[PDB]
């Protein structure tokens, strides 16, 4: 998920808004 | 371990501002 | 209402410290 | 709501915990 | 500032933008 | 004020996610 | 990168504490 | 309300800050 | 004590240091 | 070391929570 | 103590709230 | 840089200072 995504390496403003509803 | 875990702290607030109104479910 | 959001910011916090791998609803 | 409950007086753990999961 | 237009009523992300560089 | 206080501590953080390597500009 | 962007939201926590009225630039 | 409740919460955080390797006296009562 | 002291007007940096050990 | 720093934020926080009206140290 | 126990493996609330006064 | 000075070893808030407006 999230964690695994976006701890290992930095999340964008729209890779963050992909786990959004 | 717990890198993961405060990184994670700052994941769901960084969620909770992006998603605004539609919001998000953690886990 | 600016209250409100800084409340549910700290909720947010608080639930992911307590639910551990059950997650959560917000 | 959460915001009804935990905004306008203090939840304990215990009451947070309602809202997982 | 920010803190005038955005402590009352929410900002939102693009709001926020605003104050970037 | 107490209010003003935390609301900037939120608001400065949300500015450091939002504005990526561009950074933010802020004086009170 | 994750490690320094969690270290620099700490960081604008803590200038926003110590440099008060006189605010600060994080960039 | 819960001011004071989210307030503390950067109250604490604060104390960590200023007070260094020396740690911080908290009990709120 | 601390919070009603903190939390019902700003401590100034030297306020906070009052609470150090 | 920097990331003992962070956690000890964290644990600052959780301890917060946690302990209610009994507080805490944190040395 | 509580950095070997909690930092470099993730403590519950029960764990955590060991170390309260 | 702040980041060079202050995200490998801890600066005080009185190293901090230095990057205030
Ligand atoms: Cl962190
Ligand atoms: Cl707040
Ligand atoms: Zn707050
Ligand atoms: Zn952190």
């Amino acid at each position: 998920g999230i964690v695994e995504q976006c701890c290992t390496s930095i999340c964008s403003l729209y890779q963050l808004e992909n786990y959004c509803n | 371990f717990v890198n993961q875990h405060l990184c994670g702290s700052h994941l769901v607030e960084a969620l909770y501002l992006v998603c605004g109104e539609r919001g998000f479910f953690y886990t």
